[PDB]
């Protein structure tokens, strides 16, 4: 609905086509806070 | 090859995780972040506009 | 040689100077350090065009050839590549050149009609496909464009090539001046780009006041909580040093408010009317009012620009390397007010004496006589 940049777009070609569905994807203002811890003195990563 | 960009950046934005990490961060490694030292406290030109 | 490479900097290069000069030497600006959330907002404009590709299918491989049209699109929305030259960039033997024009057209056809089209008459042309709508003027009009008969309209000498009646295709012309030449460019919030003004000029009641300056004007302070006083004699060499910064700074504003007081007094009659017009006062002339040595003055007048009511200038243009303007000026003055009163000859020299002008009497009258207009007889 709101927060994830690629899934709004991809998901309002759906919508129109009539095919509800989604591809989620992650929300970006997570992406976002990543980048502010990393900017102090501390990593923060994503594993596995 | 245009096309494989251009999808291969969409296609592979569905790379996945797991897992979030925590650790502190090394001088070696907030260079591996960097991409160039912020050396001037100057924002923009202001005789031009670019940065 | 300090000094005098301290004044004729830009007013922004001289700070960046100085923000240097200043990490070296301890000396303090006015910090504003009193010891004790949003500037952001989406905007799309390729990127509607984007939103087309997205919902509307070319497949996969068609659409990546729209995608690399639109970045090609310039603000006024023209391609910049040839059309075999973003056949370049696809690097495919598959495209056939054909392909491109399949897909270039269908982007064309989403609104903005008309969009992303070479050479404008495209854009013209592929304006009317859609457009066509079956009716009205528009088999003839879109023969005059796509014929290469675009060199009108320069000027009937369409007539002749194009054999339509006459009065009647301008009924056609007509309906061709409604199109939007080039959709969609649109304004921004761009201020746009503002000139931080050096100086100012503008006027209180009944005056002049040149007084100036912008904020531009780096206020220094040397004072810190370094006034103890090899170590020693490097701090008292640097606090010298520091000490004859501030004078030779304070001296810089000193000589651009001078030197704009000079400047406007002699050139007011541009100032007060119009532009241009200026009569033309030399560096020796305002070298000659003051004591500033000429090198001095085409310094200091080189890069510090000038704010005006009307418009804003480089201080350098002022310089340089009759009888028409100043009637404009008669004619303009006396046929504007005289509600009742008419304006005198002895009037006017003394409003345009007032403004700077400088006009004889008789001359004024001659002026007048030249325009065919008689003075005064005109009342109530």
């Amino acid at each position: 609905k709101s927060d994830d940049v690629n899934g709004r777009t991809k998901m309002y070609k759906n919508i129109v086509d009539g095919n509800h569905q989604m591809e989620p994807g992650m929300p970006e203002s997570f992406n976002v806070l990543l980048k502010e811890i990393r900017s102090l003195g501390i990593n923060i990563e994503l594993e596995d | 090859m245009k096309d494989l960009l251009k999808f291969l950046k969409a296609q592979t934005k569905t790379e996945e995780f797991d897992a979030i990490k925590i650790a502190l961060a090394s001088p070696d490694m907030i260079r591996s972040w960097s991409f160039g030292e912020v050396k001037k406290p100057e924002t923009i030109n202001y005789r031009t506009f670019k940065p | 040689q300090q000094a005098i490479r301290l004044l004729q900097l830009s007013t922004l290069e001289l700070q960046q100077e100085l923000q240097q000069a200043l990490e070296s030497n301890p000396l303090l600006e006015q910090t504003d350090l009193h010891d004790e959330y949003q500037g952001e907002t989406t905007q799309t404009l390729q990127d509607y065009l984007m939103w087309q590709v997205e919902l509307t299918p070319f497949t996969d491989t068609d659409r990546a050839i729209a995608t690399s049209i639109v970045d090609a699109v310039d603000d006024t929305g023209y391609l910049t590549i040839q059309i075999e030259d973003i056949v370049d960039s696809i690097g495919d033997d598959e495209i056939g050149l054909e392909e491109v024009e399949a897909v270039l057209k269908r982007i064309q056809r989403f609104d903005p009609v008309g969009v992303a089209a070479k050479d404008l008459r495209d854009c013209l042309l592929i304006q009317l496909s859609q457009f066509a709508k079956e009716t009205p003027w528009l088999e003839e009009a879109r023969l005059i464009i796509s014929d290469h008969l675009d060199l009108l309209a320069n000027h009937r000498t369409l007539m002749r090539v194009t054999r339509l009646k006459e009065e009647v295709l301008k009924e056609a012309v007509n309906l061709i001046q409604s199109l939007d030449p080039r959709p969609g460019q649109s304004i921004h919030t761009s201020e746009p780009e503002y000139v931080i003004p050096d100086v100012l000029v503008r006027k209180v009641s009944g005056r002049w006041t040149v007084e100036l300056n912008a904020d531009s004007i780096p206020r220094l302070k040397i004072n810190q909580q370094y006034a103890a006083m090899a170590d020693g004699q490097f701090i008292r060499s640097n606090l010298q040093e520091a000490r004859w910064l501030i004078k030779s700074l304070e001296s810089r504003n000193d000589t651009l408010l001078r030197v704009s007081r000079c400047i406007v007094e002699q050139q007011q009659a541009f100032f007060e009317q119009g532009e241009e017009y200026m009569k033309p006062m030399v560096l020796a002339d305002i070298a000659q009012a003051v004591e500033m040595h000429e090198s001095t003055i085409s310094r200091v007048t080189t890069q510090k620009y000038l704010h005006s009511p009307r418009g804003i200038f480089e201080l350098k243009y002022f310089f340089s390397s009759s009888s028409t303007a100043i009637r404009a000026l008669v004619k303009k003055l006396i046929a504007a007010e005289n509600p009742a009163k008419p304006l005198s000859d002895s009037k006017l020299t003394s409003m345009l004496s007032e403004q700077g002008i400088m006009v004889a009497r008789r001359t004024v009258a001659k002026y007048r006589e030249s325009l065919s207009i008689p003075p005064s007889n005109q009342r109530k």
